[PDB]
């Protein structure tokens, strides 16, 4: 058994210790931080600090009964330790995923997970997970020679790793499949108003003003959907508020689509199509000049094709599949359902009838919604926060779950005992995640940085009233 | 009486 100095379980704790506090005053003594995620990150570092406490504590322990030498008082504050760290493991788990709950709703439902997570919700979730941890962790001890409970803590390190594994491919491997660029993706990039665009451009295609419907996309059966809208068009065609409507369907592919699409181009004239595919910039003056894009994909993974969109005041109609669910709301869109062209023909109908209000309010909702999806947002560096805490989470504490794993997969194997026989590193390397874990608020947290200089200005006025 | 617990 690889041997540690108890100083250094001792040290280590009481930095963990005067780190975890420091954490919690700031954000209990900072009505800046009143929000449900440091309300989560507040019970993650309550559980980080009861385990490197405890662990601190039982060296301690340990050291003492090595020079008194009753069996009966070992077992019990053996116990109680144990249960304690257990208790805590399993809370700290539960604050993770609260935290990952938290950004999941704060990015897609903001306004609403707002208005269920009051200042009183978070108190009523934060102690039952507590209530179900402590309750467990008793229960995992006194059981903690049966293979359920060994397999049931093996169980929820497998999934932490998951979610990890699943938050990395998707904020940094995939970053930019689904992120908005709003760099290029610009109103700055326009002039004058969205009327003088709009007339310029249906003046461009040789056309009269009306409300500017546009569809972008590959010319393909069963994907983007251009099928779809030509016949929404032939629907509407033969409707009287058909002549109010202008159409501008941009796309190269199947064709036969695009022929069918340059045959109803020649039949009615309000009707524009382009078989080339239109550079970027050119597609950004469309998005600022037209009223409406159409998006009637039967698959669309990213909403990022809206995204662009709604940052140039375009009101995006799209069918409600994968990521053009998440992205557009009531406030900011049209959804329909994915196939139907009947469906459809009814939104451009409902989107003429709401063209006949001020749409400057539905725009700004647009814009300020693809805003928050931006990567510099908030939301976005919320969730790279909760990828670095899980990550240092699953490496702090891989060590001993590989562990666990020998010790009921392989504890007579002549080199499973070698990595078990290096249990005091991996026990360290847990206190450890108490200590990087307030570091990382840190320096993810322009205010809670604020409030930690707060307190040493604080601190260095509390020994000079101290000693005078 | 061990230091954490499954360290035998
Ligand atoms: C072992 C049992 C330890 C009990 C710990 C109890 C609560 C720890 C979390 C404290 C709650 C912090 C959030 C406060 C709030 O939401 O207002
Ligand atoms: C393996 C773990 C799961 C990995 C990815 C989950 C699928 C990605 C989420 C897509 C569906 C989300 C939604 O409901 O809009
Ligand atoms: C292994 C593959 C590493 C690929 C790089 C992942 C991070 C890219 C940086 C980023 O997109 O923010
Ligand atoms: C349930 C827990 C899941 C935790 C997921 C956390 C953050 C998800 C971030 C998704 C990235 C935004 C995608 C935007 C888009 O589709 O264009
Ligand atoms: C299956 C086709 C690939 C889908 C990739 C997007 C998954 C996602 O949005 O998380
Ligand atoms: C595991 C959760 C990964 C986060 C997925 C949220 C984004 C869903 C999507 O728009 O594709
Ligand atoms: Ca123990």
């Amino acid at each position: 058994q690889l041997f540690v100095s108890p100083v250094v379980f001792v040290t280590l704790g009481v930095i963990s210790l005067l780190e975890n506090i420091l954490v919690i005053v700031a954000i209990a003594k900072n009505k800046n931080l009143h929000s449900p995620m440091y309300f989560f990150i507040c019970s993650l570092a309550v559980a980080d600090m009861l385990v490197s406490v405890s662990l601190g504590f039982e060296t301690i322990v340990i050291t003492l009964l090595n020079s008194t030498d009753a069996q009966s008082f070992t077992v019990n504050i053996d116990n109680v330790i144990d249960s304690v760290i257990c208790a805590s493991l399993l809370a700290s788990i539960c604050s993770l995923l609260s935290i990952a709950v938290d950004r999941y709703f704060t990015i897609f439902y903001a306004l609403q997970y707002h208005n269920i997570m009051t200042v009183k919700r978070v108190g009523i979730i934060i102690s039952c997970i507590w209530a179900a941890c402590t309750v467990s962790g008793i229960l995992f001890i006194i059981y903690s020679d049966s293979s359920a409970v060994i397999i049931c803590l093996i169980t929820m390190f497998f999934t932490m790793l998951a979610l990890m594994a699943s938050l990395y491919v998707h904020m940094f491997l995939m970053a930019r499949l689904h992120g908005i660029d709003c760099s290029f993706w610009n109103e700055s990039y326009l002039t004058g108003s969205r009327d003088e665009r709009k007339k310029s451009l249906l003046s461009k295609f040789g056309m009269d003003e009306g409300v500017t419907f546009m569809f972008i996309g590959r010319f393909d059966r069963g994907q983007k959907g251009v099928d779809v809208l030509l016949k929404a068009i032939e629907i509407l065609s033969s409707k009287k508020e058909f002549q109010e409507m202008r159409f501008i369907i941009i796309g190269k592919g199947d064709p036969e689509l695009e022929g069918w699409a340059r045959s109803l181009e020649e039949k009615h004239g309000n009707v524009k199509v382009i078989t080339e595919m239109l550079s970027r910039e050119f597609v950004r003056e469309l998005y600022g000049s037209v009223d409406f894009v159409i998006i009637p994909s039967y698959f669309e993974p990213f909403g990022l094709v809206a995204l662009e969109a709604m940052c140039l005041g375009a009101i995006p109609i799209a069918s409600a599949v994968g990521g053009l669910r998440d992205i557009i709301t009531n406030e900011t869109g049209i959804l329909v359902k994915a196939g139907d062209p009947g469906e459809l023909a009814n939104a451009i109908l409902k989107a003429l009838e709401l063209s006949r209000s001020d749409l400057s309010k539905f725009r700004e909702n647009c814009k300020k919604r693809a805003m928050s999806f931006s990567r510099q947002g908030a939301n976005m560096k919320g969730a790279i926060t909760l990828t670095i805490l899980i990550g240092v989470f699953v490496v702090c504490w891989a060590p001993f779950f590989l562990h666990l794993i020998f010790y009921i997969s392989c504890p007579q194997n002549p080199y499973c005992v070698c990595f078990m026989s290096h249990f005091n590193l991996y026990l360290i390397l847990i206190m450890c995640n108490s200590i990087i874990n307030p570091l990382i608020y840190a320096l993810r947290s322009q205010e809670l940085r604020k409030t930690f200089k707060e307190i040493i200005c604080c601190y260095e006025f509390l020994e000079v009233l101290f000693q005078g | 009486l061990d230091p954490x617990r499954w360290g035998k």
